[PDB]
């Protein structure tokens, strides 16, 4: 998170650190939606031209974190996972359209004052909430920077929804329906972004009627981290929900 | 079912340093 700040304990209860078990590393972010399922992007799993290509044993999913290295006994938990389930149209060889997946704990996790769910979006959520100028909030263990560095804990940055016409032509990269953009705009003064790191991560909204967060989208791509004209992309939440059922229903 | 109440901020009935700024973007 570029410009953002430092998370407060249990701001972000189903943040959750996806973790490469060998070697030691953090990959990307994801988030609690259920005890046992972890949404995530699907680049994070899945990404050749990186070659890029995890199966279940290679990674671990770290639970009710806060400090990024520190391994905290009691309150964050650690998961195996059961199952990786990718979205059958996401595509990285264009421009990361559909980009999303699904991970089955092998052993359900109990909530604490740490770790609690996000709530997904419905319809009603989506077309009530999805509009350019109000915010959301986005988290990470990201990059503080484009070059350099990394934070100590979880970092926090609220960011505006920009419209789709902005977003199109802020880049040279095809904008699918999948997708939605968010960021500040050059002359608006306020600044902020994902980064390397973030990937995989919420971004959330909060509900004025029933005062719950709802997760809008996930971190997906970017060109650089908080360079002017350009914005920050996210998988649309919504728009692939009806994939989300049909993987949790069916499994 | 409970999904989006944080147990240290809803929960309890209080609000977080910054969650006001998103309240206040949908006005
Ligand atoms: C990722 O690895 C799995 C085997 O674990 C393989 O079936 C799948 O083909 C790989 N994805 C590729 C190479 O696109
Ligand atoms: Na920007």
């Amino acid at each position: 998170i570029v410009e953002g700040s430092d998370a407060e304990i249990g701001m972000s209860p189903w943040q959750v650190m996806l973790f490469r078990k060998s070697p030691q590393e953090l990959l990307c972010g994801a988030s609690l939606i259920s005890d046992r399922w972890v949404l995530t992007a699907a680049h994070c799993l899945l990404y050749p031209p990186w070659d890029k290509n995890f199966t279940e044993n290679d990674l671990l999913v770290r639970i009710g974190k806060h400090s990024r290295t520190r391994y905290e006994a009691n309150i964050e938990k650690i998961s195996m996972l059961e199952k990786i389930y990718i979205h059958p149209r996401y595509n990285w060889r264009e421009n990361l359209d559909r980009d999303i997946a699904l991970m089955k704990l092998k052993k359900p996790v109990a909530f604490s004052d740490y770790i609690h769910p996000v709530c997904l979006p419905d319809r009603e959520t989506a077309a009530s909430l999805l509009q350019a100028g109000y915010k959301g909030r986005v988290t990470g263990w990201g990059n503080l920077k484009e070059t350099w560095g990394q934070p100590s804990v979880l970092q926090v940055v609220n960011l505006p929804i920009v419209e789709r016409p902005v977003c199109k032509d802020s880049t040279r990269i095809r904008i699918t329906d999948n997708m939605f953009c968010a960021g500040y705009k050059p002359d608006e003064g306020k600044r902020g972004d994902a980064c390397e790191g973030d990937s995989g991560g919420p971004f959330v909204m909060k509900s004025p009627f029933n005062n719950r967060w709802y997760q809008m989208g996930i971190v997906s791509w970017g060109e650089g981290c908080d360079r002017d004209g350009k914005y920050g992309f996210y998988t649309h939440v919504f728009r692939l929900k009806k994939w989300i059922q049909k993987v949790i229903d069916q499994f | 079912a409970d999904c989006g109440l944080r147990p240290l901020f809803e929960k309890k009935s209080l609000e977080d340093k910054t969650e006001r700024e998103l309240l206040e973007s949908y006005i």
